[PDB]
């Protein structure tokens, strides 16, 4: 079923394919990001805003 | 054909000279592949 | 044999020009712009096809000649209300 | 003769059929009634099968509707598509290339469940193209006709082959259904038995069976003797319903990760939902038939079952073990065994009523994808039908099947047998079907299920022989696409009057008789054993009180071009598919006579191709003149039918149409009034008696070559109309606007003589090659102009001569008289394409002679070109003095076994002359059965032989015997059918009689003047400079590999070079050598040709370093 290595292998076996069709190989490889939120997304905007300032004061 | 291989290299290279993850870059670069393929041999790999 | 159209009334032969009655003198250039924009009524002309036939062929200055040339035309015979010698931009010249 | 107006055809036949020839075309009106819903077809349903009468627009509605959202609390819904009249008439829209159609309206319901809301609105589903009373579309001015295509039913099918490593036999099954994902089974090589699913191939049956909700112990319960696949599961390895589950996930869908929900979700939707998988219902009834699962319920939920899928297993194994009977739980007893591909109980028709439906069924499967899109995306509670409905691609669907789709063809009308045999045609190529790229032998070959289904004889000859046929003439289309002909059937020996329509599904359950056999006048056959035809396609003899069906009629097995070919069991099969193909190509002639000998089948052909006006109500007619017949009916009505003359078919032959009627004569319902095209009095009539000698003279007939005397020129006996037309257009242009004027830069007067003021020429002005038609001068200016032009302007005083002359010059090589022109312009309201204010097409007439080179058949394929006209003098003539008209060759006879021309040659001339069987002591014992009122005919009779209910042998010698003299006493024609002529060059009488007779010949549509080209110089192509090729361009021959080959088989190399080089590509050398020729030197040395130099720069594109080294 779901434990003792009943599945697991199978998800890899699945996600080690070729997938000849590009559209469909993008999908693949795009879902292998999880979806974010507000609070995620708005520290990230932290975090590139502080990059950006310490850019500008190297430069 | 030609019109297709000219922009996708047209944009992946913007994507290279901009900055972008590399997972868009390598499916750009998938693209301009299968493009020239198809220019050369257009069904020789999947379909046409 | 008379050149026409509607305000306009060309003789070649008398060599003078009525706007319904109306005579003007014209200088020769632009009495053979006339003329050959008459007999091309509802067709455009490009700016080679006005130079080799207007002027010679070996007329070797620049283009606006022809514009001088359009604007006499306009301030002297399309004085009236209505615009008869229209351009298309990059194109030519009608008279329509 | 059941119809009023039928000139009296004195026939041979022995037997009286039992019903009447169907409206032959019915397989095309019956159709596109089902499809539209009229009450003809409302009343057909009722009468035969009203458990469930529904058309096809309403059926496809139905289906469609209701369209929900994600949240259900809103949905649309279709009902009652409704007609409105049609735009415009018939000839109007031929005329002014329109459309003939029709408005279409929707009842749409909009309904709303959260609150409550009912909005009904008429919406206008866009213009349908209607169908005329002929059976044929009128799309922008053109007659199309959309053949019947056949294709394999879906369904399940079963084969059996042989590995032919060890001789094992191995059975396999398909479930091919419309719009789906296919199913199969097979047993292996080994005892394995594979369910390879969606090209998958893997999967014994266990896993599907586990993955179905059954456990191992319900598998071993339900399926025990299947010991093979017992212990196909005994080696499953896998156990779970969940475990199967995700093995077939994980299979059919690679790369995604398996769930416990999205397994099952996925096995339920490939197969057993509607919206991914459904066999039509066609597929439903052929399933359910074939494995007993319902038998007397109706069709519904058309995808597949579980319980079908296990029935379908069960029957795979059953018919492996060599069982021959099974019965499904639930459903009735069957019989096991494999299926036929080929066999027309699985081959099914699809109509023009099922094409437009599916294509309909497209277009509102793009509708409702958008409309649901729409209704998402709009606001609720502010939304109406009319805003969610946008038809375009409805209407682009429609629009884009009527035209360009290799099942929607010109309806070829050189004459009206070539339109009938265009409609009630079966194709099998075009989307849906196997292509002439596919075409198996197996396919193309006859198929035993053929008679009375689909015509053996009639097929076109080149490379699509076998895939094109035509429907039997007595030939039917079930409610479900399958072809079902009538039979009779007896009972206790003795034939009834009742008819059924079999199908070959059940005709394999009976012994069907067989048409001409000697009944006695009370039901009874005089031998016990009769020849029939069996289960399997076999012909055997069996004892008369044992055969359950019988033929309604001969020529039952024959098509409707076929059965008009006299003495047709006399003639080979090939021989007689090349008359039957050509009698479709004969030219319509200015007189057209009745032949003399012929069949039945003209007077029903003519009335039925509708070349021919008849009265639709019984009156007496008020006047006549040569284009309108004003009939005063009796209810004190009174109707007008005009007349078309000299209208162009779509093949350039004339289509004039007279009246054969008089100012007082009263004329009944369906009574023909005016004769069309190829019809004499009503009946068919392709081409003319011509007087024959069947000897070879002087060689001019040699191989097949035929000769004629100069008096079929003279007395116009084989001359034909054709009409051809020109068309141009003024359009608007980026410098202005090209215009049609007289004035002309630069040109002649004599050449403008013939045009009026408006700059087209005058009707009735006689053209020929290199005139104009059409003066039309286009706005150019001036371009690089040579220093020569500006000498010659100053040297005579060329004016300006601003414009260019694009004008309609008439193409290479023909000439005639100008009919008549129609005019199109946008400043009269007339729609147009955009761009083009101005439409000009003109109508030329040739009335073209016959000539040598023209080709001649008859109606039993003996076929060949006019080596020489002779001058009358010159021909072989009796004693009489009169000349014959056509001499043909005698070696080509019995080399191709169409020795029925010969027996329609003596019969030709008995009619020709008329006869007279002295009864003084009873008849001859060969008249015994001829029937009476043939005993005796007067001269220039005409006669009906049935193509095998014919005359006998015996009759025509008898007839031949008493063949009553000419004008004084002379009996030209001895017993034996031949005479004795005089050579019309020395004088001599020949030594030996040679036959003559009378015999039908037509002229073909393969006239010298078509296929005459020639070329010294002309276009090139672009990409390489290769000449152009076609009559439409100006031609150039093509010197292929072989001939290339041939050359160098000469040893010959210099010519090759010059075919190579200096006449195809080498540019610098084309012009070169003109200017050799013309100047009188010697030809130059070629140089290189311009295709090598492109292959050269093609092959330098594909990143080759190819180069040529010089040393």
């Amino acid at each position: 079923e779901d434990e003792s290595e009943a599945l697991r292998q199978a998800r890899k076996d699945a996600e080690l394919t070729a997938s000849a069709d590009s559209v469909r190989a993008y999908l693949k490889q795009i879902g292998k990001v999880a979806l974010l939120n507000a609070e995620e997304e708005v520290e990230l905007a932290k975090r590139i805003e502080a990059g950006l300032y310490a850019t500008q004061l190297m430069t | 054909l030609y019109r297709r291989v000219i922009n996708r290299n047209n944009r992946l290279k913007r994507l290279i000279d901009l900055g972008a993850p590399e997972i868009i870059v390598n499916n750009e670069k998938r693209m301009l592949q299968e493009s020239v393929d198809a220019l050369f041999d257009n069904g020789r790999r999947g379909r046409p | 044999v008379r050149l026409t159209f509607a305000d306009i009334e060309l003789d070649e032969e008398t060599h003078e020009v009525w706007k319904a009655g109306q005579p003007v003198s014209l200088s020769p250039t632009e009495f053979t712009l006339l003329r050959y924009f008459v007999i091309n009524a509802g067709t455009v002309l490009s700016k080679p096809k006005i130079l080799d036939h207007v002027w010679r062929y070996d007329f070797g200055g620049d283009v606006n000649v022809v514009e001088s040339y359009v604007s006499y035309l306009r301030r002297k015979i399309d004085t009236g209300e209505k615009r008869l010698l229209h351009t298309l931009r990059g194109v030519g010249y009608v008279l329509r | 003769n059941s119809v009023p107006g039928a000139p009296n055809r004195v026939s041979f036949a022995k037997l009286r059929e039992p019903l009447e020839v169907p409206g032959l075309l019915d397989v095309q009106t019956d159709s596109f009634e089902w499809l539209i819903g009229s009450p003809r077809w409302r009343e057909s349903a009722a009468e035969r099968g009203d458990v469930n009468p529904v058309g096809g627009l309403e059926e496809v509605l139905y289906e469609l509707s209701p369209i929900e959202d994600f949240s259900g609390s809103m949905s649309l819904s279709f009902s009652d598509p409704r007609f409105d009249d049609v735009k415009a008439p018939v000839d109007e829209c031929k005329d002014k290339d329109m459309t003939y159609a029709a408005p279409l309206f929707v009842t749409a319901e909009f309904i709303n469940n959260n609150t409550g809301e009912i909005k009904s609105q008429t919406v206008f589903m866009g213009d349908f193209p209607m169908m005329t009373e002929k059976g044929t579309f009128i799309i922008n001015g053109t007659e199309r006709v959309v053949v019947s295509q056949l294709v394999r039913s879906p369904g399940v099918y079963f084969d059996e082959t042989i590995d032919k490593s060890t001789d094992k036999t191995l059975h396999s099954v398909k479930v091919i259904p419309s719009r789906g994902a296919w199913l199969e089974f097979d047993v292996d090589k080994r005892d394995t038995v594979g369910v390879r699913i969606d090209r998958k191939r893997r999967q014994p049956v266990t896993v599907l069976l586990k993955a179905l909700g059954w456990t191992s112990e319900q598998i071993v319960e339900r399926f025990g003797f299947s010991e093979i696949m017992r212990s196909t599961l005994e080696k499953d390895n896998t156990v779970g319903t969940d475990e199967a589950l995700l093995d077939i996930y994980r299979k059919l869908r690679p790369g995604e990760p398996p769930t416990k929900e999205s397994a099952q979700t996925l096995l339920e939707n490939l197969f057993f939902k509607e919206k991914r998988y459904d066999l039509a219902r066609v597929g439903r009834y052929k399933v359910n038939k074939k494995l007993g699962l319902h038998v007397g319920e109706p069709i519904t939920s058309s995808t597949l079952t579980e319980e079908d899928v296990v029935a379908t297993i069960e029957y795979l194994v059953r018919l492996h073990e060599g069982q021959t009977t099974m019965t499904v739980p639930g459903g009735v007893e069957v019989p096991v065994e494999t299926d036929d591909i080929d066999h027309f109980g699985n081959r099914r028709l699809r109509t023009v009523g099922e094409l437009i439906q599916n294509q309909i069924r497209v277009g509102m499967s793009r509708m409702e994808r958008v409309v649901r899109e729409r209704m998402t995306t709009q606001d609720v509670e502010a939304i109406t039908p009319q805003t969610l409905i946008n038809i375009r691609p409805v209407v682009a669907a429609i629009k884009e099947f009527f035209g360009t789709s290799q099942l929607s063809q010109f309806m070829d009308q050189n004459n009206p047998l070539s339109g009938l045999t265009h409609k009630r045609r079966l194709s099998a190529l075009g989307p849906g079907g196997l292509s002439r790229e596919r075409a198996g032998l197996e396919v193309r070959d006859v198929h035993p299920s053929h008679y009375g289904r689909m015509c053996p004889i009639e097929t076109p000859e080149g490379p699509n022989i076998g895939l094109i046929g035509s429907l039997s003439v007595y030939a039917r289309v079930n409610p479900f696409g399958f072809i079902e002909t009538p039979y009779r059937k007896v009972v206790d020996g003795v034939v009834s009057d009742e008819i059924v329509y079999l199908t070959a599904d059940e005709e394999d359950r009976h012994v069907v008789a067989q048409a001409n056999s000697p009944i006695d006048a009370d039901g009874r056959f005089v031998e016990p054993r009769v020849l029939v035809r069996r289960k399997a396609g076999e012909v055997e003899y069996v004892p008369s009180s044992e055969v359950d069906y019988m033929d309604v009629s001969p020529r039952q097995m024959v098509s409707v071009a076929t059965a008009m070919i006299p003495f047709l069991e006399h003639d080979d099969a090939n021989r007689a598919l090349m008359g039957a193909n050509m009698q479709r190509q004969a030219v319509p002639l200015v007189r057209s006579e009745a032949p003399l000998v012929g069949t039945g089948m003209e007077l029903r052909a003519a009335i039925d191709a509708g070349d021919v006006v008849v009265a639709e109500e019984s009156g007496v007619i008020e006047e006549v003149s040569a284009d309108y017949i004003t009939v005063m009916h009796d209810n004190g009505t009174r109707r007008t039918y005009r007349m078309r003359k000299f209208a162009r078919s779509n093949h350039g032959t004339c289509a004039n149409q007279c009246p054969i009627v008089d100012a007082g004569d009263r004329v009944e319902a369906g009574q023909v009034i005016a004769d069309g095209p190829c019809t004499d009095d009503g009946e068919m009539a392709l081409g003319k008696n011509l007087l024959v000698a069947i000897m070879p003279w002087e060689g001019h007939n040699y191989e097949d070559a035929i000769i004629l005397s100069n008096r079929l020129v003279e007395e116009d006996v084989l001359t034909s109309i054709h009409i051809e037309e020109h068309e141009i257009d003024a359009r608007d242009t980026k410098l202005g606007a090209e215009e049609i004027t007289r004035d002309i830069p630069n040109i002649s007067d004599e050449v403008l003589a013939d045009l009026d003021e408006r700059g087209i020429v005058r009707i009735g002005a006689e053209v020929r090659d290199g005139d104009i038609l059409v003066g039309k001068v286009t706005p150019k200016g001036e371009t690089e102009l040579t220093p020569e032009e500006r000498l010659l302007r100053a040297i005579f005083g060329e004016k300006a001569r601003e414009v260019r002359d694009t004008s309609l010059k008439v193409p290479h090589g023909e000439s005639g008289k100008v009919i008549g022109i129609r005019v199109f312009s946008r400043e009269d309201e007339d729609e147009l394409p955009a761009g083009v204010n101005e439409l000009v097409r003109v109508y030329v007439a040739q009335k073209r002679k016959i000539s040598d080179g023209d080709k001649l058949a008859g109606r039993h394929g003996n076929k060949g070109v006019i080596g020489k006209i002779l001058p009358v003098e010159d021909m072989p003539f009796l004693a009489d003095g009169t000349p014959v008209d056509i001499i043909l060759n005698t070696h080509g006879v019995p080399r191709r076994m169409n020795i029925g021309q010969i027996l329609e040659t003596h019969l030709g001339w008995c009619a020709h002359s008329g006869w007279k069987v002295d009864a003084a002591k009873g008849v001859p014992d060969w008249a015994a059965r001829l029937p009476d009122e043939l005993l005796e005919a007067q001269p220039n009779a005409i006669v009906s032989t049935p193509v095998f209910d014919g005359a006998q042998e015996a009759e025509l010698q008898g007839l031949l015997s008493c063949t009553l003299p000419n004008r004084d006493g002379d009996v030209l024609v001895d017993a034996d059918g031949k005479a004795m002529l005089f050579d019309g060059r020395s004088g001599e009488p020949f030594p030996y009689p040679v036959t003559v007779g009378y015999m039908y010949i037509m002229k073909l549509h393969h006239l010298v003047d078509d296929k005459i080209h020639a070329r010294s110089t002309g276009p090139y192509s672009m990409i390489t400079q290769q000449p152009l090729g076609g009559k439409a361009q100006f031609g150039g021959q093509r010197f292929g590999e072989m001939e290339c080959w041939a050359m160098q088989a000469y040893g010959a190399a210099y010519t090759l070079q010059e075919l190579l080089t200096i006449k195809s590509d080498d540019t610098v050398g084309r012009v070169k050598v003109y200017e050799a020729i013309v100047k009188g030197e010697n030809i130059p040395e070629p140089g290189i040709p311009e295709s090598f130099k492109v292959l050269l720069k093609e092959l330098q594109s594909l990143c080759l370093n190819v180069e040529v080294l010089s040393s």
